[PDB]
């Protein structure tokens, strides 16, 4: 009161020195279930698999990508995140998500990679210089392996061109190295473009199946239908705290109203469009957010020249949010001043029909 | 696939006026009685929207009618549909139409909602009839001429199978089926509502907010659409692919959106109870 | 501890390093395979004895020169010429057989002197 009045004599009065706020105590972030993940678990788990020239593109675009279950799993051999993090893939969204799931050697499987070169990347699957995505590849050598000789997986080996990124080539010409044309028949420099491979079960580490995906993320004009799995907490109702119900932010104490939604309304606002009630995504359950506490902290006090002794007021603050008798008043909670049932003529002004006054074994009354 | 309808009496467009529709929920916010006024694209009060019907007058007289234009989508479309029986089964949205662009498909083929958004060929007269047998009597639903071919197909959607009562009943109308369409971000909103009723004369009198039934995100760009019927295919009524076709008991109402303010009044639970068109009639301004 | 890598995956589950017996005939004469698609084993009936240690030393500078060479087309899996590919485990072999190596490993014992008339033997033998 004294730096408020600049004075070292302060008289006999209440005056206004400070405002009080309730904190936030912590922050809590709410979100509806995370249900029908993603086929992830399909694909990644298919008991047959295509060819390196056969790719097959899996349309995933609407469903949520868990990118936890595939980073935690210590069962890939080769994972490497382009353009973007693997931690971060969790926190962002995308448009359509392509798995191009094909079997190739496992001595080549660095040739599939952004500024590589090689046999098997310009004649059946090149990616771009610039790409944004991850890899995942995984030994096969357990179930993709038979004694004698598997002939089932094939690729393309010869070809008169390059290919362009993201390409599929359907038709199997016979390569032609020659000036003399191929009748469809071969010769000398008229050779079958499809050549199979030879997984044994006997053979060793480079000369196993590795089955290696491609996920692809672009971005484009679309709404976002592919984000990454976002995590929600507690829910604490009675405390000033943080809350955040799908994109909402705010603080508020969170008590249990009676207000009955409709079907489709997620929250609600009073008059002077303020937010005052949301519905929890996962409970579906309605609640106020009544603002917290706040008032102006009034001090009551006789002059200096009578003694020291001060009454804390906090305006339109309940008592039971202010952490020496503690009084409660219609005006705000009043600490330090001793509730009489005498009447007297008002000295000090409160409010709501309280006045206090510094009399008699010597302290403020109320 | 492609099987056009010939034998189709020709007439003017009709026109009626709507009092009081078109009034749909703008955002999901829960309000009591406070008496919000927004700034959206609806329906203006009592506008001049077009009457599309299917009328089929037996013997050698009346008109044979089976409405289904290209109609545009200028800033949203109002659906409404006095129907006696399961006629309409769907729409059609999109652009050009054919194998050029994408185009929208929300079609039902007597199991429930089928969306799917691809590149479909679509006919110049698609419809989804029905057929009456002698034997195993009972009105089953065995018809799909909406389009030839369906490649690149970005959404797609198909909810858990149910019954359809197909049955054509003779009298008058029992519901009302309104559906306000609108894309200004991607997001394909749909308005549903039903409200049974017993007029046959024209839109029903009244008032009814449009609550929010799906949010699809496309990303498309809509600018026509069409709506897609039904047709009865019975005995007495000989012909070949391209004709032999009856129906009746079939109108359906179309409006065009535009920005507009509205003053829209909540109860103590948070449904509207009634709105009022600034820019028409003073008093309301 | 001279730079070579590991031994393959297969080498350790393929090879039949103990001669099974009379339950089936099997030839035990030190042969390298070179497979040629990353397998690589040994057949020999590896004894306890010196002359088995230094061919089990031997036949893997082969398996050795074999997974180096295996960097090229099929026309070039070879050695230089025909006596480079046998060297190679020659050199180890011989490089092998030292007492140093033997007391360091833990067959000699330290305490043992080194004196010059084994020397003189072992270069006699030699
Ligand atoms: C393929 O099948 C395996 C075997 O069930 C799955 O591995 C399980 O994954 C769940 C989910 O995290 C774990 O709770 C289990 O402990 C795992 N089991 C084993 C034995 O590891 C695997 O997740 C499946 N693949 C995909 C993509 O879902
Ligand atoms: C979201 O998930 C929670 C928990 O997984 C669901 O809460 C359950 O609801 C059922 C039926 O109402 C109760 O029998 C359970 O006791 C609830 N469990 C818990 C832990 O509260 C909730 O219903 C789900 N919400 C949606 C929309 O699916
Ligand atoms: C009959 O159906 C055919 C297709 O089943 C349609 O013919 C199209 O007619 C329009 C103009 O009349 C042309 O622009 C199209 O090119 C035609 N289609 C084809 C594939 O050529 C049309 O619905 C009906 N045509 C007639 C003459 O009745
Ligand atoms: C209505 O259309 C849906 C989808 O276009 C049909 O559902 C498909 O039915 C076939 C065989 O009846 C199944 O092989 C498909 O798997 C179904 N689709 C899906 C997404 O599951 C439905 O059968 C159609 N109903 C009628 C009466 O024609
Ligand atoms: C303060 O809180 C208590 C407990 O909830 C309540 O009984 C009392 O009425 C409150 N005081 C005021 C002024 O609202
Ligand atoms: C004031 O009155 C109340 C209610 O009768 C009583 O509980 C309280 O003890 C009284 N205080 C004094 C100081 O008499
Ligand atoms: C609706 O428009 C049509 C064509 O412009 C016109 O003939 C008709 O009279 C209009 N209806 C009303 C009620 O104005
Ligand atoms: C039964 O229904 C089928 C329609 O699938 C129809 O073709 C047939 O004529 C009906 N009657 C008999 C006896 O099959
Ligand atoms: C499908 O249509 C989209 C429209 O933007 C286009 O980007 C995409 O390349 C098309 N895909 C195929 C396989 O035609
Ligand atoms: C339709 O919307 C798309 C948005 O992807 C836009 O590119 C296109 O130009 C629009 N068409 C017209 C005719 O404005
Ligand atoms: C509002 O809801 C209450 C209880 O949910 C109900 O008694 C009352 O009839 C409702 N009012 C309207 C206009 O629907």
């Amino acid at each position: 009161t004294k730096c408020t009045l600049k004075s070292f004599t302060v008289e006999k009065g209440i005056y206004q020195t400070s405002n009080f706020r309730v904190q936030p105590t912590e922050s809590i972030v709410r979100f509806p279930n995370i249900t029908n993940l993603c086929p992830f678990g399909e694909v990644f788990n298919a008991t047959r698999f295509a060819s390196v020239y056969a790719w097959n593109r899996k349309r995933i675009s609407n469903c949520v990508a868990d990118y936890s279950v595939l980073y935690n799993s210590a069962s890939f051999s080769t994972f490497k995140c382009y353009g973007v993090s693997p931690t971060k893939l969790n926190d962002l969204c995308f448009t359509n998500v392509y798995a191009d799931s094909f079997v190739i050697r496992g001595d080549e499987v660095r040739q599939i990679a952004p500024g590589q070169t090689g046999k098997i990347a310009d004649y059946n699957y090149k990616l771009p210089d610039d790409f944004t995505g991850c890899v995942i590849a995984w030994n096969s050598n357990n179930l993709d392996s038979k004694v004698g000789g598997n002939y089932n997986y094939l690729y393309r080996l010869f070809r008169k061109s390059n290919l362009k990124p993201f390409e599929r080539d359907i038709s199997t010409e016979i390569y032609q190295a020659g000036s003399t044309p191929c009748n469809g028949v071969e010769g000398f420099n008229c050779y079958f473009p499809l050549q199979s491979y030879g997984f044994q079960p006997t053979n060793g580490v480079g000369y196993q199946p590795y089955r290696v995906v491609v996920l692809s993320f672009e971005l484009l004009h679309a709404p976002a239908t592919v984000c990454g799995p976002k995590k929600s907490t507690n829910l604490v109702k009675n405390k000033c705290v943080n809350f955040n119900f799908n994109g909402l932010t705010g603080t508020g104490v969170l008590t249990e109203s009676n207000k009955k939604f409709l079907p489709f309304q997620q929250f609600g606002r009073d008059i002077a469009d303020t937010t005052d009630a949301v519905r929890d995504p996962q409970t579906l359950e309605i609640l106020d957010i009544t603002p917290c506490s706040f008032g102006g902290v009034s001090v009551i006090t006789p002059g200096t020249n009578t003694s020291n002794q001060v009454a804390v007021l906090y305006q339109g603050v309940n008592c039971t949010e202010v952490p020496s008798n503690v009084f409660q008043t219609r005006a705000g909670c009043l600490i330090g001043a001793e509730h009489v049932n005498n009447s007297y003529e008002c000295d000090i002004p409160i409010g709501a029909g309280i006045c206090a006054s510094y009399q008699t074994s010597q302290s403020i009354i109320a | 696939q492609c099987v056009n309808l010939t034998t189709r009496t020709q007439l003017p467009p009709a026109y009626t006026n709507s009092f009081t529709r078109g009034v749909y929920y703008p955002d999901k916010v829960f309000r009591s009685s406070v008496l919000h006024s927004t700034q959206d694209l609806f329906l203006p009060f009592f506008s001049n929207v077009t009457w599309f019907h299917a009328i089929h007058v037996s013997g050698t007289n009346g008109t044979k009618r089976f409405d289904n234009p290209v109609l545009p989508f200028n800033d949203g479309v109002y659906f409404a549909s006095t129907e006696k029986s399961n006629i309409i089964r769907g729409w059609i949205f999109g652009t050009t139409l054919d194998s050029k662009t994408q185009s929208l498909l929300i079609v039902n083929n007597a199991t429930n909602v089928v969306i799917k958004v691809c590149e479909f060929q679509f006919c110049n007269d698609p419809f989804l009839g029905v057929y009456y047998h002698k034997n195993n009597k009972s009105w089953m639903e065995s018809e799909f001429r909406v389009y030839s071919s369906a490649n690149n197909c970005t959404f797609e959607y198909v909810s858990q199978p149910f019954l359809m009562d197909l049955e054509g009943k003779q009298g008058n109308f029992k519901n009302l089926r309104e559906f306000v369409f609108k894309n200004i971000d991607g997001y394909f909103k749909i308005y549903s509502k039903h409200t049974p009723i017993n007029l046959v004369r024209d839109l029903p009198q009244g008032f009814s907010a449009l609550e929010p039934l799906v949010d699809l995100p496309i990303g498309i760009n809509i600018t026509r659409f069409q709506t897609l019927l039904a047709l009865h295919r019975s005995y007495l009524t000989p012909g070949d692919s391209s004709s032999g076709w009856t129906a009746g008991a079939a109108a359906y109402y179309v409006g065009y959106l535009q920005p507009r303010t509205f003053l829209l009044k909540y109860n103590e639970n948070g449904t509207i109870t009634d709105a009022v068109d600034c820019a028409l009639d003073p008093l309301s301004e | 501890s001279v730079g070579l890598p590991n031994m393959t995956q297969g080498f350790w589950e393929n090879s039949m390093l103990t001669d099974p017996g009379n339950v089936q005939k099997a030839v035990c004469h030190p042969t390298a395979w070179d497979l040629g698609k990353g397998d690589f084993r040994i057949l020999m009936c590896t004894k306890v004895t010196m002359d088995d240690f230094l061919t089990a030393h031997h036949e893997m500078g082969h398996i050795q020169y074999d997974m180096a060479y295996a960097a090229q087309p099929f026309l070039l899996r070879n050695g230089a010429n025909e006596g480079f590919h046998e060297a190679v485990g020659e050199i180890m072999s011989l490089s092998a057989a030292t007492p140093k190596h033997l007391k360091s490993i833990g067959l000699l014992s330290p305490d043992f002197q080194e004196d010059n008339e084994t020397e003189i033997n072992f270069l006699l033998k030699q």
